[PDB]
């Protein structure tokens, strides 16, 4: 009995599994396979450049 | 090796010299090996 | 149609004027632009200083 | 651990997620549906209006309308409904506890930003909210700070060049040629095959057809010759009622309106010509980098073969000595949100947030002071 093992209405964040489009099913898996947001933050050389660029663009204007 | 650099100095400003360089020189933009950069789709 | 300008030279100071003309033609810091990401700030600073 | 929220809005798609996450938590169309048929069944579930993913399920009994067209909102109440559904039903988080990050088109009227800020502070009691440019965030998601970016959504197409983190306001080019107009053109050219679609649900069906069975031709005349002289370029779509249609010749005809707007009769030029003109408006010294870094963004640029045709058309107008390359990330649909997820995560960005208390003495114009 898999059907007794779990219930669709017990967990809403398991209920999200049923109502997915197939291309939406790939987009999440591929995008957390890539981990781009983790890559940008973990890599320093681009990171402090972005840091200081935002800070000193605030410094003179906007 | 000392003459080539002097003569390239002379060519840079506009002295239209006809001296043939034995060693050709190219300036190119530097290459990246950060993991952020994505390769281009085509050549 | 016009070559980059050359500053007139002293009889004993020709190559100083040569260097200053070349430096006004070619900037010593050309990494600014798309190559800023290629090198980190600490190494780019040393390259500029040297 | 209070984390910021990133909410990306575009005409036809709303995404939302916590800052610092790889994936947005909620993705759903920006649709509002109201019942059209006489509802007679006492005691079962009826509602005044359906919104979001639930509204798309019941397309048969609903009239579906979009609150945003061409990047400009038409009815603000529907926008409030979508924002409330995003904050409460999708993420189940209080809007007044976490800061929220918002995006918009670069060129837009004055009143949009002010009304958006007023609604976001007054209705939801947001302690801090910031407005950012979509295309700039897409370039940050690509991870290069320089280059010219092309973001083409379902509302409007725009190319902006960004040099050293600054987007030049004079060189920004905007063209009102989007995917919804392509859907309308595809419906008009499917009329002549014998299949007729008129209602809004049929427009969504046509949009799904366009997403599944469209591609960009490398040579337009040669592909017309091949499609006329052979039946190889024919695919069959299977309708939700069981009927089967043959898309046939039209597959490369609908996206080609992106390059030649003379099919739609628009006065403006093509998208590649728009990108080329935007590059021409910039300074000469940076043009090399503008030809060296070009990324594609938006769901409209997911047509197969868009990169090769774009590169060829840019190379045709470019000087012979220039080098042309086109960057197309596979996740170009959700790049903008990813950029937002970068921008809220920085340690220098906490001072960039708009203060709730400062808005009290400033007012709705405060964003024009700070952004
Ligand atoms: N897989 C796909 N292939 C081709 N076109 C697509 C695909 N997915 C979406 N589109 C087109 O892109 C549009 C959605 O663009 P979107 O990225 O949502 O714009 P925005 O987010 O700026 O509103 C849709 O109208 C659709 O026509």
């Amino acid at each position: 009995e898999r059907y007794f093992d779990r219930v669709d209405e017990n967990n809403p964040e398991y209920l999200r599994e049923r109502n997915m489009a197939p291309d939406l099913r790939q987009d999440f898996n591929m995008m957390e396979q890539k981990k781009r947001v983790s890559m940008i933050l973990q890599s320093p050389a681009f990171c402090e450049e972005l840091e200081s660029m935002i800070q000193e663009q605030f410094k003179k204007g906007k | 090796h000392e003459f080539e650099a002097l003569m390239r100095m002379l060519d840079n400003l506009g002295y239209r010299t006809g001296y043939p360089y034995r060693y050709p020189l190219v300036q190119e933009k530097t290459k990246h090996k950060s993991e952020v950069e994505i390769p281009a789709t085509v050549t | 149609t016009n070559v980059p300008n050359v500053y007139p030279a002293a009889p004993q100071g020709g190559m100083a004027a040569l260097n200053m003309s070349l430096g006004m033609v070619t900037p010593v810091n050309d990494l600014r632009g798309s190559d800023s990401i290629a090198y980190d700030k600490g190494e780019k600073l040393l390259r500029c200083k040297l | 651990d209070i984390a910021a929220l990133v909410v990306d809005n575009g005409s036809g798609m709303c995404k939302a997620g916590f800052a610092g996450d790889d994936a947005p938590r909620a993705v759903f169309p920006s649709i509002v549906g109201r019942p059209r048929h006489q509802g007679v069944m006492v005691g079962m579930g009826q509602k005044d209006s359906y919104v979001g993913d639930e509204a798309q399920s019941k397309r048969g009994i609903l009239t579906l309308k979009y609150p945003i067209e061409h990047g400009i909102v038409t009815n603000w109440d529907d926008m409030e409904k979508i924002w409330h559904h995003t904050f409460y039903n999708e993420l189940r988080v209080a809007p007044e506890e976490h800061p929220v990050l918002l995006t918009e088109a670069p060129l837009n009227p004055k009143a949009n930003r002010e009304k958006m800020t007023q609604i976001m502070f007054e209705t939801f009691n947001t302690p801090a909210m910031y407005v950012a440019i979509q295309a700039v965030l897409s370039l940050y998601a690509s991870g290069r700070t320089t280059g010219i970016v092309m973001d083409s959504g379902d509302g409007v197409t725009h190319t902006v060049p960004i040099y050293e983190g600054y987007a030049l306001p004079h060189a920004i080019l905007r063209l009102d040629l989007a995917g919804r107009d392509l859907t309308d053109y595809l419906m008009k050219i499917l009329t002549e095959r014998g299949y007729s679609f008129t209602t809004t649900a049929e427009r969504e069906i046509v949009r799904d057809i366009k997403e599944k069975l469209c591609y960009v031709a490398l040579d337009f005349e040669q592909e017309m010759a091949t499609a006329a002289s052979s039946s190889s370029l024919e695919k069959s779509y299977e309708l939700p009622d069981g009927q089967v249609i043959t898309i046939g010749n039209e597959r490369f005809r609908c996206p080609e309106a992106l390059f030649q707007p003379s099919f739609l009769g628009m006065e403006s030029c093509g998208i590649h010509e728009t990108t080329f003109n935007s590059i021409m408006k910039c300074d000469v010294d940076i043009r090399k980098d503008l030809y060296a870094n070009t990324v594609l963004s938006g769901g409209t640029t997911m047509y197969p073969g868009i990169a090769d045709r774009m590169q060829k058309e840019i190379t045709a107008l470019a000087p012979s000595t220039m080098k042309i390359k086109i960057i197309a990330p596979p996740e170009r649909k959700y790049s903008v949100w990813i950029g937002g997820s970068i921008l809220a995560s920085l340690s220098t960005f906490q001072q960039m947030w708009i203060s709730k208390q400062e808005y009290d003495e400033s007012g709705p114009s405060i964003v024009h002071r700070k952004c």
